[PDB]
This record gives C-alpha cells, sequence and structure tokens, in this order.
C-alpha cells in the first residue's frame, strides 16, 4: 500500500489472529502465541464505523423521483421532465459510486498506516536493544519473558532495565 | 368505438360553502355523482402491469 506495511515488508497476513485487525506474534522460552494491540484495533474500528456511518446517511436528501404525466401536445415539457429526473439520478449514482471507490482506497491505506504505526511503536521503544530483521520481526538482544512481551504490547517497555544486558550481547555479537 | 361524435369532460374542485351553477340549452352531460375528498395525504399513481399479491 501507500505506507508499505501490508503486502510490503510484512509479506503476508496471519490466519491465526482472529480477535483483532492488528497485533503481535511473540516467540520466547515460555512458548509462542498471538495477541492484539487493543488500541489500534479500537481506533480503527471506531474510525471505520464512523466512515461507514458518514457515507450511509450523508446524502441527506438524495433525489427522490416522482412520476408525472403529460399529454400528447406537452412533449417539450415531458422531455424536460424526463431529462431532469434522469439527470439527478445520474448525478447521485456518480456520487455514490465515486464515494465508495475513493473511501475504499483510504480505508485500505488507513489499515496500512496503522500497521506501520504499530511497527514504529515497537521499533522506537526497543531502539538498539533488539535487531530489526527487515520482515516485520525484531530479535531481542536480551531475555524477554511473557511479562516483558506484554510491556512492549501495551507501550510500557522499560528500555534502561534491559539496556545493560543487551549491551553485553551486542558487544559479543559484534566481536564474533 | 363506432362513434364519430365526441364527449369532452371537465372537472373542478368545489370548496366548502361554495356553490356551482350550471346553465345549458343543449349538449349538456349533466353530473349525477360527485366525489368528496375525505382524506388527503401522500400517494402516487404507479404505472405497472402487475396485480395484487396479497402481501404487505
Ligand atoms: C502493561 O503490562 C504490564 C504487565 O502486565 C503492566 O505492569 C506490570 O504487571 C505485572 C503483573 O501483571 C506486575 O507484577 C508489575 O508490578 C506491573 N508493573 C510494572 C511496572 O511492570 C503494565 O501496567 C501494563 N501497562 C500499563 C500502562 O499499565
Ligand atoms: C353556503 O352558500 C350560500 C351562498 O352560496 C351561503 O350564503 C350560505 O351561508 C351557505 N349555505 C348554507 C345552507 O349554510
Amino acid at each position: 500500500g501507500l505506507f508499505g506495511a501490508i503486502a510490503g515488508f510484512i509479506e503476508g497476513g496471519w490466519q491465526g489472529m482472529v480477535d483483532g485487525w492488528y497485533g503481535y506474534h511473540h516467540s520466547n522460552e515460555q512458548g509462542s502465541g498471538y495477541a492484539a494491540d487493543k488500541e489500534s484495533t479500537q481506533k480503527a474500528i471506531d474510525g471505520v464505523t464512523n466512515k461507514v456511518n458518514s457515507i450511509i446517511d450523508k446524502m441527506n436528501t438524495q433525489f427522490e423521483a416522482v412520476g408525472r404525466e403529460f399529454n400528447n401536445l406537452e412533449r417539450r415539457i415531458e422531455n424536460l421532465n424526463k431529462k431532469m429526473e434522469d439527470g439527478f439520478l445520474d448525478v447521485w449514482t456518480y456520487n455514490a459510486e465515486l464515494l465508495v471507490l475513493m473511501e475504499n482506497e483510504r480505508t485500505l491505506d488507513f489499515h496500512d498506516s496503522n500497521v506501520k504505526n504499530l511497527y514504529d511503536k515497537v521499533r522506537l521503544q526497543l531502539r538498539d536493544n533488539a535487531k530489526e530483521l527487515g520482515n516485520g520481526c525484531f530479535e531481542f538482544y536480551h531475555k524477554c519473558d511473557n511479562e516483558c512481551m506484554e510491556s512492549v504490547r501495551n507501550g510500557t517497555y522499560d528500555y534502561p532495565q534491559y539496556s545493560e544486558e543487551a549491551r553485553l550481547k551486542r558487544e559479543e555479537i559484534s566481536s564474533g | 368505438n363506432g362513434q364519430s361524435g365526441r364527449m369532452e369532460f371537465f372537472w373542478t374542485i368545489l370548496k366548502p360553502n361554495d356553490a356551482i351553477n350550471f346553465e345549458s340549452n343543449g349538449n349538456f352531460i349533466a353530473p349525477e355523482y360527485a366525489y368528496k375528498i375525505v382524506k388527503k395525504g401522500d400517494s402516487t399513481i404507479m404505472k405497472s402491469e402487475l396485480e395484487y399479491g396479497n402481501c404487505n
């Protein structure tokens, strides 16, 4: 997409995550599993719901056609009435199709933005304490248990707490 | 319909406490039955070939 997260550096989606639109997959000594950010999913759901509501009943009064009849010697006004009603119907049909097409583009890019924003949210929290693998995954330089995983997921990762342990591992890897 | 003659019909709306007066000495198609507008509201004349379907 525009932000290059969905079908981008994250090559594919996950069928194992059913409880949310976006989330994480952790794999540590205690096991592996899926989860959700619980924030981006809520913000997206409300944002998508608001968009759908803002399209449904925003037309206020889309032109309601009314049947009118004209005799044999009123062809001009009859053709005028036919053109008028057909004109409004085409205008609103164009508005309906175009709005759906344009907002569909924004909605998918909106989902793309949220994934990249979530990816940046985790990248900026870890900083150098992990290694960016380039496919949407981060490899920790320190031990991260389940509670450590939850800290990353809910935005409360303590960088200095594991900074010294990560520095020892970064030194070892760079030294060979 | 087998007739070369013509019948040209006219109508009017008679408001309350208003009187309609007729005077003719020939070719008069006199009225017998009139219609009271006993309910006004939204309606339409729908041009369709279908008929009743006993539904709501
Ligand atoms: C994010 O999740 C963590 C982990 O659940 C929350 O904090 C810790 O929770 C564990 C047990 O659930 C406690 O033993 C710790 O004392 C909690 N505090 C800390 C500082 O680790 C944390 O509170 C969550 N995020 C927010 C904003 O509250
Ligand atoms: C309605 O019509 C007459 C005049 O056309 C009016 O003077 C009279 O008050 C009304 N008739 C009756 C019967 O009330």
